RNA sequence: GAGU
DNA sequence: GCCGCGTCAGACTCGTAGGATTATAGCATACGTGAGGTGGATGTCAAGT
DNA sequence: ACTTGACATCCACCTCACGTATGCTATAATGTGTGCAGTCTGACGCGGC
């Protein structure tokens, strides 16, 4: 199965599953750990971000990596998002504090 | 056996019945290729014998007003091909045979289980092929407890009072009988040797 | 008819039947599993029942089994297995008629079975009296041990009574240990045929009745002698015998040539016998796919040196000649079938047809009038088969694409290409291709 | 963006006000025809936002041209469609109604702070039972349980002063009321005089709820909801199958049954309907509410069409294939592939072999990058298209990408840090990947139908982590054990 | 060591201990380091036991507590409270999609310590 | 009685949530009076509603505005609708005959001079002008107003009310409040004068330290005073008929609201019975009895006694239609009006028939044949016909995926389309910097790329300099210059797009 | 999760004594096999023609 | 089912 | 503290099959919305300036 | 380079048509639905006898 990028999931906006329709390999709980017993940090934020539910991140990182930068230019996972505002329905205050 | 089992259905008046007489099942309106081919289920049309009897108020038990015997249409059944397979939306199924546990009567034991006593908790569990359930176990304090469809504990003793028992006719048919004569000033009683064995 | 339809089709006992080969599919059917309505759910199962109980003797087959979670839930029917007519699984067993052994068969129920004490199998028997042993091997109360001739009641029946379909092929299964002989029995459901079946050379006697009973050949009713035979239908004379002199002794064998199953799996049958030969009511005419002469040919026998290689054959991974691409051995056909739907949207109603805007005339070549691919044709990943198009919806294209389009003054349409795309890494002949019309619009020149 | 802390904390009806933008009136979805938004309904676009990007309902206000612009007829305001993912709404519930999760779950912090066990409370709110609230004649105190009738021999003789009711509101009355301050000293004095240690003990917990309580600067009123937030469109979303089949959110369809028993409320309210119907519907409405949010943790579970009880949202976040173990603590990843593993006797330990074709998709980008790079194509549609055919320029630049690149391979399960490795990958045509004997142990695999997955470490840091700290031959000694790792089998 | 987070209070210093306070014992060393330079009162401890669950939800991160297990329940804990989550955890960050405060991302999450201290 | 065992299962209730139990426990304690009782409440009904509009008839403005509105929308040449269509639809114990309006009116108008006459001649009703006024209060009494229009009424002596009470409670904050006396001498002065001086100075006559003050803001306090006091004058009525007519209505009203009341409470069973019939596995069996009740609200209020027939009968058909527009209302995800509804009902009902006389299914030909509508009609309808699945719907047969895991966003456009995007807004505007000048200001202009505004043709014009049709040969140079296979061999590639 | 290392040395001088764990007749880990690696506290004696 |  | 009653748990990735359940009525008036029509704005053209 | 008139093709807003909303009916009719969930199990937690 090779899958470099293609359908996204809707609500959690991350890659759905299997070469069935083009999906994604689940990075797990697990596979997170494995990363972590390292000390990688963008990995784990390739993983977490421009890999998976950031829009903005993979979109302009793509752009980036075709010109030759190879940045990642940091952004906001979307299931982080969805997550915030389904505890805001539930009548639960849940914000940003800004710095 | 389901026909039987719902048949004859008679009117809540008690007036009008449907009566059951027997059945035909249609040669198979379309073949198997086809069958996988536009995607559906093979399977073949039913039709019963159903005499529309009416009996009369007015005369006693005349069932003689009116029978409409005819054949009307129950629906089409799924066939079984000829290896043991079924075709089933345009493919090919097995209903895979089950084990399960029998209905009638099982006496389960609590090994250990609750308690740090360990002590041998015996229950009888009753499971009817259709029907709600009955329980019968033991309280750690020897007490012989009952729930009706599994739910919660209550005494067994109470299950016979609804079922028209009064506490003597209970304590009778379980425990043994013994009868005791008073006469003059002394008491005697109507012994059966084997009462003493081991005391 | 709803709830009929929910029991077939939606329940958990109605499931996807295992026909990559004709052991999958026998097996498979009489697999017998604890789950389902009125039964256990996997949380709902502890130690109880997956563990196994010794009465499963001749019963059920102790090693037929999924592992994992499934594992002590479904088991397969031992082989002479079978139920009364309440449902209780008896078995077979020979009489011992107080110390000699008669040719009279007792099927036992399980409660039944406890009380009276079964020699084995392999004890030694003396010419159709007695036995040989004074204190022989033997079976009750679930038991297990040594006694006399004078108690015993019963006998097995065979030695094969112990086990299922899958796990009876095996030979030397004797020798094999139970972690591996389970996965042996289940591996032998997901082997796939070869267009050059081959017969077992290392077999079991099992393998002719395995063959016979899947169905998956073509089999003599009456027999008699073999009029007419093509690789499409075969015709015998019956013998006068069993001919019936009012209907016409004429018998009819059509015959399933290439057709594809439930696992992408080829049943193609191949006539086996001569013409004009003589045969006899149930001897195998043509084989099924994975069979041979009558017997089952799940796969393919080879030279193998257990050695060690540099490093290639390191952990059970495996070394092979180029010669087993070179004569075919372990190829195998596979059909897939694909389709495409032309449906209504209030958008529009999609049409089929060949006319595709902006795509290359090759690809557009393959498509005939009504757009659909000339039966036969060869097919690599990204060539469309099937013509499909499909009202565009509305884009407000940037400024930027409307002096694109002035400019090339391109006839671009509000149409969206629905045809119907050939697999990524998949390609092959296309064999049969069939049409669907509605009734009320009439057919496409195709159709 | 860059903020640093986030604090949880109660909902003021007033807060659910600030963030919500309209009230969702209307149970109705969408029109069935026209598939867009219903007036004041679930999907409304007069609050949610547009369907389409820039575009309103009725299509009089087109392109980028409007921003912010609010189109007259249709009320559609002209932005992005993407805030449908942030937009929240409001449902205005006539009866307040009790939040579930301090009530069912335990500890159940309501009755925590008012020091009432529960069914006593049950019996208020289902409305067996009336409470007091407060009375000047000290004919009675607080929290007391009266039947029916218990009720009616007291206000026959009594009345005016005397103050309790019934059920949610009751409740939200007798919090506001209440001394909080008051309290927190009287407990002090309390502890000033009989210092028992058991008493002492939960004396000691019960004061520390209330301090956090006003620490926090929460009022206990919160605790009953007036206003409910409601969803943003997008996470609740309605789209069609290609079938022609539609899907949609069951969060929706809760929704849907706390307005229509909300809105019945209403007309009854305006009818004055008889009390035994109010009190049925209010315990619906407490019933609906509370499945909204826990759907089976109140009495019998709200069941779907199919058998299945429905997924609240608390389901959604909760379960195990809820939002955390799904979406959060492991996400799907990208530039990824996955295959068969072979052995690879020729491989160095710092290598693997990689199918062509699966490495090919992963560099896609890369591989546009260096084309346009190249001149070689002159521009990226071309690329793409170049790509596609399949020529042997691809094959070259893809060579000249893999080298120095590392990629990383993943086996489950995880075991150690070892599961996942860096290796240099070596192209090879056909569909396995190999695999270098030696590592065999890290993985724990063997040869006989494992599967490994493959990842692309992208940037510079990616690719400099991988090589320095994730490479097999740069970590040998175990994390687990002192000893070698790598080692002959 | 994990399991040793938290302890038990005996006697306070002027701020809110008292006989049986459930407090993390890296906040007992912050009152005395505080208050004995003053002097007032220091507060005297003992450590308590968490074993694995307990532990878990004892922690100063009910984005890493919720994230473990008891969901519901936890979470209401922390909305009473008005807890604050300053993002000193892992997983905090994991699910924060930011950077991970170990190694590589640990020098940029000590460089956001003391731009809390300027501005 | 019946209270009592209201208390001993309530003492029982095992918790019990299922709110079926609790709502049978309640209605169980009331019981059912059939035949006449209803009849009963019925006549109590009738009696509340007469009193109250025994006293809009008592009421000199109530009559004036029926005059007045009536004079509104008739001299408005002689209006059909609107207004008129609001009044009238009279009840005597619908096209109404010219003659017979134009008579009922002038007998009005007389009516209301010669009772001005009386009024004034000693007192506003000294004995023979108290037999006249309710002489006149029986003439109003005889016709019944359809509830539309009555209710406009009511509301406007309650308004009035409501004014009083209300300029009232203004005047209380400030002085109960802010000041502080006791209540028990107030009564006499304020019942007995109300309209002179007297009390004012007479007030100050008792004395007590605390009553200089005031004189600061004096001039404030009377003149607000005016406010309460205008309200007196434009309503024009006595003290002591004014407090008689507003309790006795609220008395009308109190009689008929309790009345009816009883009667709803009394006919539970029916209800429940009646919506127990369509709770088969549809919508929910509680939802059923909700609406069922808004349907015997209706029967209440509807129901008329003169009509002789049994409760039950009519009862019957008002949450029968309560039921079926409330299930064809709410229900669904997609509202469906009545006509499609309808249609569906058909549908299903002839498919029984005819699949069991064809023996398998009707094709949408032979099905549209017996309907007698066209085949494409009944082909969309059925298309529409099919409602919407779950999206948590498990569809994996094991609980794998929740519909959602399959779901793809056609929104949502790749990283490497918006390249394709991205890519040629760059080349479009490289290419833009070859034209010349005031061309490459046209062309910018007209297409708006890197403007804020698409400028077409007329006003490119007009901010040009007059030119119109020039600027259409401006387009057709730019596009020689972009026809140019050279300069456009990148643009070239984007023919495959 | 958070516990990472913050500090080089927070100088401490308190730990724990581990022996070699000769649990019966075989010495199943000794010394080396549970120290090894570790940081020490403390000063190790024994008396000697010297110390 | 596959495998770890 | 002992039973007991109640709650919350029980790994990681990937591969492959298809969808539903029901039994219902009808209408007449009124009032508003969506779709298509009609004229204006705007493009297109051929000389003509 | 730039204007004018004539014509075609297009974009906005109004007027009419079909869809939707609610009320009326009259032999009499008034307490019931429906579950399948379950049994594994050592635990930690709240309450009570
Ligand atoms: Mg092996
Ligand atoms: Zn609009």
């Amino acid at each position: 199965h090779a899958r470099s990028t293609g359908s996204y999931s809707l609500v959690t906006q991350q890659p759905l599953g299997g070469k069935a329709q083009f999906g994604g390999q689940r990075f797990g709980e697990m596979e997170v750990w494995a990363l972590e017993a390292y000390g990688a940090a963008y990995t784990l934020q390739e993983m977490l971000t421009v890999k998976s539910d950031d829009v903005n991140g993979r979109t302009k990182m793509y752009k980036n990596i075709v010109d030759g930068n190879h940045q990642m230019e940091p952004g906001m996972p979307e299931s982080f998002n969805v997550l915030l505002k389904e505890i805001r329905s539930l009548g639960i205050n849940i914000e940003l504090e800004d710095e | 056996a389901a026909f039987r089992s719902v048949f004859p259905i008679q009117s809540y008046s008690g007036n009008s019945e449907l009566q059951y007489v027997s059945y035909r099942l249609g040669e198979p309106v379309f073949d198997v290729q086809e069958c996988q081919i536009r995607g559906v289920t093979y399977s073949a049309p039913l039709r019963v014998k159903l005499r529309l009897v009416i009996y009369e108020r007015e005369a006693p038990e005349g069932t003689v007003k009116d029978i409409k015997e005819q054949e009307v249409y129950m629906g089409e059944i799924p066939l079984m091909t000829d290896n043991g397979t079924f075709v089933i939306n345009g493919t090919e199924r097995v209903i895979v045979s089950q084990l399960h546990r029998s209905p009638g009567v099982f006496f389960d034991s609590d090994k250990g289980k609750t308690h740090s006593s360990g002590k041998v908790l015996y229950n009888a569990r009753i499971i009817p092929y259709r029907g709600s359930w009955l329980d019968f176990e033991f309280d750690p304090k020897d007490n012989l407890f009952v729930r009706i469809d599994r739910r919660r504990k209550l005494p067994a003793t109470i299950i016979l009072r609804a079922l028209n028992y009064t506490t003597e006719q209970i304590l009778d048919l379980f425990f043994e009988k013994v009868i005791f004569e008073i006469r003059d000033n002394k008491l005697q009683m109507e012994l059966v040797p084997e009462r003493l064995r081991g005391e | 008819s709803a709830a009929v339809k929910e029991f077939f089709g939606s329940s958990q006992l109605s499931q996807f039947m295992d026909q990559n080969n004709p052991l999958s599919e026998i097996t498979h059917k009489r697999r017998i599993s604890a789950l389902g309505p009125g039964g256990l759910t996997r949380e709902r199962a502890g130690f109880e029942v997956r563990d196994v109980h010794p009465t499963h003797y001749g019963r059920v087959c102790p090693i037929e089994t999924p592992e994992g979670p499934n594992i002590g839930l479904i088991n397969s029917l031992s082989v002479y297995a079978q139920t009364n007519e309440y449902g209780f699984l008896e078995t077979p067993y020979r009489k011992v008629t107080d110390g000699v052994v008669t040719d009279e068969i007792h099927y036992l129920s399980a409660i039944e079975e406890g009380n009276y004490v079964i020699a084995q199998a392999n004890s030694n028997l003396d010419e159709e009296g007695h036995f040989v042993e004074d204190l022989v091997t033997c079976r009750s109360k679930g038991e297990s041990s040594l006694f006399s001739r004078d108690q015993v009641d019963y006998m097995d029946v065979s030695t094969q009574q112990v086990v299922s379909v899958g796990a009876s092929l095996i030979p030397f299964l004797e020798h094999d240990d139970a972690n591996r002989a389970l996965m042996g029995a289940n591996m032998q459901r997901q082997a796939v045929p070869t267009l050059r079946a081959d017969k077992p050379l290392v077999g079991t006697g099992m393998e002719r009745a395995v063959a016979v009973d899947s169905g998956v050949t073509a089999v003599a009713k009456r027999g008699g002698v073999v009029q007419y035979v093509d690789a499409s239908r075969i015709v015998i004379k019956v013998n006068e015998d069993e001919m019936y002199p009012g209907e016409a002794g004429i018998d009819i064998y059509n015959l399933t040539k290439y057709t594809r199953s439930n696992q992408n799996t080829c049943i193609n049958q191949m006539p086996c016998v001569s013409l004009g030969e003589p045969v006899e009511r149930g001897d195998v005419l043509a084989d099924g796919p994975s069979t041979d002469l009558g017997e089952l040919a799940l796969g393919q026998n080879m030279r193998v040196a257990f050695m060690p290689w540099n490093g290639y054959n390191f952990e059970d991974s495996i070394l092979v000649s180029e010669r087993v691409v070179q004569e075919d051995r372990f190829t195998t056909i596979h059909i897939q079938e694909l389709a495409c739907v032309s449906r209504d949207t209030k958008l529009g109603p999609e049409e089929i047809t060949a006319d595709i805007p902006n795509v290359g005339e090759a690809a557009l070549s393959k498509l005939d009038e009504s757009g659909i691919v000339y039966i036969g044709a060869e097919v690599t990943g990204g060539d469309i088969l099937v013509g499909k198009v499909t009202p565009k919806g509305e884009t407000q294209l940037t400024p930027e694409e409307k002096l694109l389009r002035a400019i090339f003054g391109e006839k671009a349409s509000d149409v969206k290409d629905s045809s119907l795309r050939v697999p990524n890494g998949v390609s092959g002949t296309v064999i049969d291709v069939q049409v669907f019309t509605r009734d009320g619009v009439e057919k496409d020149k195709r159709a | 963006e860059e903020f640093d802390a986030i604090k949880i904390a109660l909902a003021s009806p007033d807060m659910i006000r600030s963030w919500s933008f309209g009230e969702v009136k209307k149970p109705e979805t969408i029109n069935y025809r026209t598939f867009k938004p219903e007036r004041d309904g679930l999907f409304c676009a007069r609050i949610f936002g547009p369907v389409k990007d820039y575009e309103c309902l009725c299509g009089k206000y087109k392109r980028l041209k409007h921003r912010g612009v609010i189109c007259e007829k249709c009320g559609v305001e002209v932005t992005q469609t993407k805030v449908r993912r942030e937009r929240m709404g409001h449902i205005e519930l006539a009866s307040p109604t009790a939040h579930i999760w301090f009530l069912k779950s335990l500890p159940s912090r309501i009755g925590l702070l008012l020091d009432m066990p529960l069914r006593d409370i049950e019996r208020v709110l289902y409305f067996e039972s009336y409470v007091v609230i407060e009375g000047g004649m000290t004919n009675l105190e607080r929290q007391q349980i009266l039947t029916e009738e218990q009720y009616l021999d007291a206000l026959e003789e009594f009345g005016d002063e005397f103050d309790a009711k019934m059920g949610a509101e009751a409740i939200q009355a007798l919090l506001k009321s209440m001394d909080l301050e008051q309290e927190c000293e009287q407990l002090r004095e309390e502890l000033n005089e009989t210092n028992s240690e058991t008493k002492r003990k939960k004396l000691t917990k019960r004061i520390k709820l209330l301090e956090a309580f006003v620490q926090s600067g929460n009022k206990p009123e919160w605790m009953i909801l007036t206003v409910l937030p409601v969803l943003p469109p997008d996470l609740r979303p309605l789209v069609p199958l290609d079938g022609g089949r539609f899907a949609t959110s069951d969060l929706n369809d809760l929704y849907r049954r706390v307005i229509n028993r909300n809105n019945r409320l209403k007309r009854l309210l305006d009818l004055a309907a008889p009390d035994i119907i109010v009190r049925n519907e209010k315990r619906m409405l407490q019933e609906a509410v509370d499945a909204l949010l826990d759907n089976g943790r109140r009495g019998r579970a709200i069941t779907g069409s199919n058998k299945r009880p429905l997924k609240s949202l608390a389901d959604m976040i909760k379960g195990k294939q809820g939002r955390f173990r799904q979406n959060l603590l492991g996400k799907r990843v990208d530039y990824s592939g996955r295959s068969v593993i072979t052995v690879g006797p020729y491989l160095r330990l710092h290598q693997c072999g990689l199918p062509k074709k699966m490495a090919l998709e992963l560099f896609k980008p890369f591989i546009y990058g260096k084309l346009e790079l190249r001149g070689l194509a002159t521009t990226i549609k071309a690329a793409k298209k170049m790509v596609e055919r399949e020529e042997a320029v691809v094959w070259d630049i893809l060579d000249e990408v893999i080298r120095e690149h590392p990629v990383l391979l993943n086996r489950a399960p995880t075991l150690h840090r070892l599961g996942i490795q860096a290796f240099e990958p070596v192209l090879i045509e056909g569909k396995a990947i190999q695999l270098h004997p030696l590592v065999c142990a890290a993985y724990n695999a063997d040869f006989d139908g494992d599967q490994m997955a493959v990842h692309v470490p992208l940037t510079l840091e990616a690719q400099l982590e991988a090589r320095a700290l994730m490479m097999s031959t740069n970590n040998i000694l175990s994390p687990a054990n002192g000893e070698p790792i790598i080692v002959p089998s | 060591r994990q399991m040793l987070r938290k302890a038990t209070i005996v006697n306070a210093g002027s701020s809110d201990f008292l006989e049986g306070e459930q407090v993390e014992y890296s906040r007992v060393k912050i009152a005395n380091r505080e208050l004995e330079a003053n002097g007032k009162v220091g507060a005297t401890y003992s450590r308590d036991l968490l074993g694995i669950t307990k532990a878990s939800l004892a922690t100063e991160s009910f984005i890493s507590a919720a994230s473990f297990q008891e969901t519901t329940r936890v979470l209401t804990e922390a909305a009473v409270a008005g807890k604050r989550d300053e993002l000193r955890g892992l997983k905090e960050n994991v699910i924060v999609g930011r950077l991970i405060p170990a190694g590589t991302g640990y020098a940029y999450h000590q460089d956001r310590m003391r731009r809390r201290a300027a501005g | 009685a019946a209270a009592q065992v209201l208390s001993s299962v309530e003492s029982e209730i095992g918790r019990t949530t299922d709110p079926v139990r609790m709502y049978m426990r309640e209605m169980g304690t009331v019981e059912l009076l059939t035949r006449e009782g209803e009849i009963d409440i019925a006549k109590r009904i009738e009696d509340g509603i007469n009193q109250v509009q025994c006293s809009v008839a008592e009421y000199p403005e109530a009559i004036t505005y029926l005059l007045e509105q009536y004079d509104r929308v008739e001299a408005e040449e002689a209006r059909l609708s609107d207004l008129i269509t609001g009044f009238v639809d009279p009840n005597a114990e619908n096209s109404i005959d010219p003659e017979l309006a134009r008579e009922k009116f002038a007998e009005l108008r007389a009516q209301y001079v010669v009772t001005r006459d009386t009024i004034k001649a000693k007192g506003r009703s000294h004995a023979t002008a108290q037999e006249e006024i309710l002489k006149l209060s029986e003439v109003f009494k005889q016709f019944r107003l359809v509830p539309k229009q009555f209710d406009y009424l009511v509301n406007s002596m309650r308004v009035m009310m409501d004014r009083v009470r209300t300029q009232e409670r203004l005047i209380m904050k400030l002085c109960v409040e802010q000041c502080k006396m006791p209540k028990k001498n107030f009564i006499t002065l304020f019942t007995g004068n109300e309209t002179s001086d007297t009390w004012f100075n007479a007030a100050i006559a008792m004395n007590k330290p605390w009553s200089e003050k005031l004189h600061d803001v004096s001039e404030e306090v009377h003149r607000a005073l005016q406010k309460l006091q205008q309200i007196e004058e434009e309503t024009g009525l006595t003290i002591e008929q004014v407090k008689d007519i507003n309790r006795r209505m609220s008395i009308g009203e109190a009689k008929a609201r309790r009345a009816k009341k009883e009667m709803v409470e009394a006919n539970l069973r029916l209800v429940i019975s009646i919506a127990k019939k369509y709770t088969n596995r549809g919508l929910q069996f509680l939802d059923l009895i909700q609406e069922g009740n808004i349907g015997l609200m209706k029967a209440v209020d509807k129901f008329e006694y003169r009509r002789g027939y049994k409760f039950s009968t009519y009862a019957t058909w008002w949450i029968r239609q309560a039921i079926t527009r409330s299930i064809a209302d709410q229900a669904r995800t997609i509202r469906i009006p009545v006509h499609m509804i309808e249609t569906i009902n058909k549908l299903n009902r002839i498919s029984r028939q005819m699949l069991q006389e064809m023996g398998r299914e009707p094709t949408p030909e032979e099905l549209a044949e017996r309907m007698l509508m066209p085949e494409d009609k009944i082909r969309k309808v059925l298309k529409i016909a099919k409602e919407p699945i779950s999206m948590e719907t498990p569809i994996g047969d094991d609980e794998d995926s929740h519909l959602g895991d399959f779901i793809e966003d056609t929104t949502l456009e790749l990283p490497l389309d918006s390249a394709t995007t991205e890519s040629l807004r760059a080349a479009t505007h490289d290419v833009l910097a070859g034209l010349t000048a005031r061309e490459a200001k046209v062309l910018r202009m007209r297409f708006g790329i890197d403007m804020n505004t698409d400028y077409t043709l007329e006003e490119v014009g007009k901010q040009f300099d007059v030119t119109r049709e020039r600027i259409r040969q401006i387009e057709a140079k730019a596009l020689r210059k972009l026809r140019h296979p050279s300069r456009s061999e990148v643009l070239r590639s984007f023919l495959d797009d | 999760q958070d516990l990472v290392v913050t500090e080089d040395d927070c100088g401490t001088h308190e730990g724990i004594m581990m022996t070699p764990v000769i649990e019966g007749g075989d010495v199943k880990e000794p010394l080396r096999d549970r120290v090894l690696g570790r940081v020490t506290a403390e000063d190790v004696l024994k008396p000697g023609t010297a110390d």
